[PDB]
């Protein structure tokens, strides 16, 4: 229910949604 | 940043896309 | 329910993915 | 502005890529 993407599932979340292209993470 | 906008804050689905390629 | 709350409101991630399955 | 709102084939389409392999069931009203 946690609205709030933290952390490695953050990072989790975009490899699901980027598919394909892929992504960038930086956390700074 | 992608930490600002969606772990602190809440982004939809097209904000955490924004952050695709 | 998902119309109500990711096309009048704006829908988190997780509030999406809930309505898999 | 930009439209965060996911209405119609757009939300359809957002359940296709985050329901993956899971499936999920739609119904449009």
């Amino acid at each position: 229910v946690n609205q709030h993407l933290c952390g490695s599932h953050l990072v989790e979340a975009l490899y699901l949604v980027c598919g394909e292209r892929g992504f960038f993470y930086v956390p700074a | 940043g992608i930490v600002e906008q969606c772990c602190t804050s809440i982004c939809s689905l097209y904000q955490l896309e924004n952050y695709c390629n």
